[PDB]
């Protein structure tokens, strides 16, 4: 709340809250790095919905605490010293706080402060999953993690790999990019595409009315809320593309058929199925790290049974997927995403926009997140909730 | 030519009724106090639905940017909407909308 | 349209519409680049008054198009895609525009979409003259280029060569520095005044009432809009400079007599005559490109009856003017003009600034400024105007 | 003087001036450089509280004047034109000022100009005082320089000896980090502690009432207002830090007792007595450059009787107190500073800020300063002053 | 111990504070409400400040440091940055005189 | 010496008039209420022509940059003005106004 220019969100009734969550949505599962990057004592530090964050990992669990001492308001992490196994010692006036609670548990500067055993330090739920760490950047009990993923990525065969990295655009700007169903005009020259024989579209000609281009999803039993593209079950997919009636480009006529199964969810995490081949499955997260950043964390999906195929699925991914497919495919994206920086950086964009029939997909996607978040994070979150009475 | 939308007594004041037309753009019908109008039923801006937007005196706003129309002249009432509205003329005769089959 | 706080332009009652301007001039005819920049099929980018903008050559002719498609924002200019000799396609969804009107014509993603010939993306007039390529940043049909123009620029015999940049200040400091009588102190140890044995004052002691220090054209044969500086009419031209009656300084005692014929015109291009030789003239423009920035576009030119007088005059434009005068004389003003930057930065250099007596004529200007300008150019302008019924 | 969001400073009843002066307080003294810094007509730049401001040296005497022209606001330093022994002449159009009394006495461009001996640029008093260069940013007559320094800085037989420069923090995070008495944790590991064989505790056990914990000072004979930390007259000082009872880490116990008389004073200068050494002294300033900038203004004195001792001084100072101290002991204290940045940057850590016991010096200071500073420095003092009379 | 006297309930004006010192432990604050008593600990919960030094608005007490609030009745917070609830002691009146309890409730 | 400025009938209270002067630098006359007052015309700060100003009370706020003086002393009323302005004696004789020579 109070993020956006009220003129401008009274503009946008359809999707508000959307428009006014340029810092992401509170109360939600976040993944924001792999296992095998945060060791045992070995804390690390990120920044999540504008949240400076530090993780460790104690006995082979992971905790979280906010990177920022209660006292003077100071990154713990300038220089980090862990005394204690189960504590923090913040280096300037040591306040300690334990990691399992982030209670303020002894002050070395002062061993009879009244502080002592009074003060707290936020502390947020992590959950390791798939190899992924996942951070619940919300207040009180967290749900369950299957309500903020994708159908299938927490599958019990479902072998996860990825990449991840930091790019420079608003989270939203990515999910929209995701979910856009005619953008895929900009994957025409992949690599991907002559190199794994895909067939590939230049885009759709709707067909149906306006309720049949997506599926709503708000009866899921694990309570995970998300949209589904349909605009292929009623269009016609484009392969010759015309200017003035004569052909000056075509799509792709490989044998392979991927990504007729795409769908966005809360809080913003893609499902494209299958995809980079027909027997697997692509889901990524566009992670609000601040107004002007996110997390693009992509993960590949494939059934494995047993060790050896996972194995074999970790050097086909290492070899081919993941320079083919996630840098040789979704690094046009990244640009793209970039491209629309400007436009609406001043937030102006949300209101000057003109779009197109398969943008009913994108709106359908706003009107999801505005109805079914779990609460809009605010520059107050990061500097401290304010109150009058 | 005239197409037979209604009964005027089937919209309240103040409401807006879609009207679609197979093989062309659908139109809106909006009741103003006691008085008829139509439109284009889609936003000249987008892909909005005018018919599901806000009706304040005889302005339409659309619900998506909140770009805006004069009902009885097409013209843009507010911003970001720039090209104006087809508007088609309406007679109400024996309590029953008519709405002309051609833009003028 | 409001671009300073409201406070400053209550305060400024003679010339608020200037100091309003930040942005530039609206509706004006601008010189952006020389013809030879630009050839047939090779679009080139540029920023005008804010605006990003893209210009063609095709056949011959120039057309300029908003350099932002109309769906999601986007600078077309990321990845051009002209697929056919008369259009341009955004590489993002297609959408396909015609260079001429800016109609959108065609939409490879969708060739069923009911936006198709229903949008047009902004086109501005362009007009190539002398060499320069002049662009109107206007709406509606455009004056004749001559009313933007200094006179003589455009007569038949006239040999215009010249020279361009992006310089670090308003266009207003640019502006001001030019037609600034009491300015031609900085140029004292100029390379020109010695090499070109010119004669240059330090200064004037104005004479005669304050009415006759300028004179300004409210209208000419074509709309034109100007103000001599008639300060040497009455005035005595100051050589020596005195501190305290000791003589500390000398001004040049050369034989050419050059700059007694100045005068600035909307919207912001001086024209020196005679300079930098007793037979040439010099017509520079101060072109807005944002609010930090702006082209300093100048030309020199020299009547020549036949090619063999052009192509003398070429040969000593590039082997004595060019180095000579473009840059050993003007390099002066351009670091005089960022050192004004940082007392008008705040906008309170406009009520600050404490003038003296050779002043009448930026005063002058500033006012005509006020009266004639055709537009003053807003951030919505950029964006997109709005209007809230 | 409206600097900081009105709602904050509302919440801020104990200290609502000092929150405000983000730009610093005028009309107070303030160390800029030092006097082997600026020689004879070789005219140097420098911004304090906001202000461009130019220093020159004329027949060994210091003036200053601000480095803006009346004219069209260009900084005069751009191009440097002192064309006579007395005066500055601007590149740009020649007005020209006398650095005696700024008053605009000559324009090149047009000597019969109605302006000449009507307009004055600003100047500044400046003194020299151990042999550093001080500015009075303020109007009026100023006071004493000895007000607005710490006692014995000015002593006849006191030597003083430092180093100047730069840092990226405001002003006021300087200060309280440098009167900060449980800070002295970050200190545990300086090289200073072992190689000079310092004791040195990790903190403070606070012991007696509030009033106790420091002594402020504004009866002082010279005017001088300021707060002595006296945390250690009543409070049993930490040597055995620990967790859960299990001790994780000691204070050093080492000979030489120091630091055990410190005190602030505006307009924000610390005296560390005795440091680094049981036989000297510390006087450190915090200069406002702008919001976000400040001079680290060190020095350090010793009693010296004779050229002799003077010597063996700067000697020492240059091989082990500068190294050493200076910058072995307080490089910490910069990236302290440095730290507290972002907390405070949207003016919000005033308000959230979970202060405990020994903040108690921090905040006898606040109250000090925003009792007895003498005036609040506005970005209109920078741009030029706005007011209508009515 | 477990009953401290502050003082006449008359020496008290409505809306007023009083600080209880005690020897070996944290003061406390005593509040009057009309004709009620009140009382917390005199420690801000979100600092070093004395809540007996700040102002009085019916039932809630606003910490003269940064602004922070509580209801006098609970120790619950009512303005931010306060946090952490005040611990509360109860008070009561007998023949005439204000006493207050030396071990907070619950 | 005293100038002839005009008849106190040709001033409206609240006006201001620019007095030209041969051979000199010209002076403005303001009446206020029914008292007569003149000063320089020429602004401390610039070269704007205070009789070109707006007249509020017995302030004139300079048409330039907003500064003011009070007509009657001279002085500074706001900013960016800073040094006072030159005063001349008026005198109204047989219902005519007439100015000073040079500064009181
Ligand atoms: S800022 Fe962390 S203990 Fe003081
Ligand atoms: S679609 Fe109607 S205002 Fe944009
Ligand atoms: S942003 Fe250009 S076609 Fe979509
Ligand atoms: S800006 Fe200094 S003399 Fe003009
Ligand atoms: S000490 Fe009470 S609100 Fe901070
Ligand atoms: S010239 Fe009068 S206020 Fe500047
Ligand atoms: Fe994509
Ligand atoms: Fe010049
Ligand atoms: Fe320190």
């Amino acid at each position: 709340m109070a993020n956006v220019d009220e003129a401008i969100l009274k503009r946008v009734k359809g999707w508000a809250p959307y428009v006014d969550a340029k810092l992401g949505f509170r109360n939600h599962w976040y993944p924001v790095m792999f296992s095998k990057e945060i060791n045992e004592g070995e804390p690390k530090t990120l920044k999540l919905l504008g949240e400076n964050l530090l993780v460790n990992r104690i006995d082979g669990k992971l905790y979280c605490l906010k990177d920022r001492c209660l006292h003077r308001g100071v990154q713990l992490s300038v220089k980090v010293e862990c005394k204690t196994k189960s504590t923090i010692t913040c280096w300037y006036h040591a306040w300690t706080y334990r990691w399992e609670d982030g209670v303020l548990c002894d002050i070395l500067t002062n061993p009879t402060s009244a502080q002592i055993g009074r003060q707290k330090l936020k502390t947020y739920p992590v959950q390791e999953a798939k190899g992924c760490v996942f951070i619940y950047l919300g207040d009180g009990d967290p749900p369950p993690l299957a309500r903020d993923t994708p159908p299938n990525f927490l599958d019990d065969d479902m072998e996860i790999l990825g990449k991840n990295q930091i790019i420079k655009s608003n989270w939203r700007l990515a999910v929209e990019n995701g979910f856009d169903p005619s953008h895929i005009y900009i994957h025409k020259d992949s690599i991907l595409v002559k190199d794994n024989d895909l067939a590939l579209p230049l885009g759709f000609a709707p067909g149906g009315d306006r309720k049949q281009q997506t599926r709503v999803v708000d009866d899921d039993v694990v309570g995970r809320k998300g949209v589904y593209d349909l605009i292929g079950e009623h269009g016609v997919p484009v392969f010759e593309g015309t200017i003035g009636g004569e052909v000056v480009r075509e799509g792709a006529y490989g044998e392979k058929i991927v990504a007729n199964d795409i769908s966005i969810w809360l809080p913003g995490v893609l499902k494209v199925n299958p995809f980079p081949n027909p027997d697997m499955m692509q889901f990524e997260w566009y992670v609000p790290i601040d107004e002007n950043t996110h997390y693009y964390f992509q993960t590949l999906g494939k059934p494995c049974a047993n060790d050896e195929e996972r194995k074999k699925y970790e050097q086909e991914f290492e070899s081919k997927w993941k320079p083919m497919a996630l840098e040789g495919f979704n690094n046009d994206d990244i640009w793209a995403r970039e491209a629309m920086v400007d436009f609406y950086a001043d937030d102006k964009g949300w209101v000057n926009e003109i779009l197109f029939e398969s943008d009913e997909a994108i709106v359908a996607w706003r009107k999801l997140a505005s109805e079914h978040n779990q609460g809009i994070q605010t520059q107050a979150h990061v500097s401290g909730l304010e109150h009058h009475h | 030519i005239w197409l037979k939308v209604c009964a005027a007594s089937d919209m309240q004041p103040g409401t807006i009724r879609r009207v679609n037309r197979v093989g062309a753009a659908p139109l809106a019908v909006y009741r103003v106090g006691d008085q008829f109008y139509a439109t284009e039923d889609t936003c000249t801006h987008g892909i909005a639905s005018l018919s599901e937007g806000t009706l304040d005196g005889d302005v339409i706003e659309c619900p998506f940017h909140g770009g805006a129309f004069n009902v009885c002249t097409g013209m843009p009432a507010s911003s970001p909407c720039t090209v104006p509205l087809g508007v088609f003329e309406v007679e109400v005769k024996e309590g029953e909308v008519y709405v002309a089959g051609e833009k003028k």
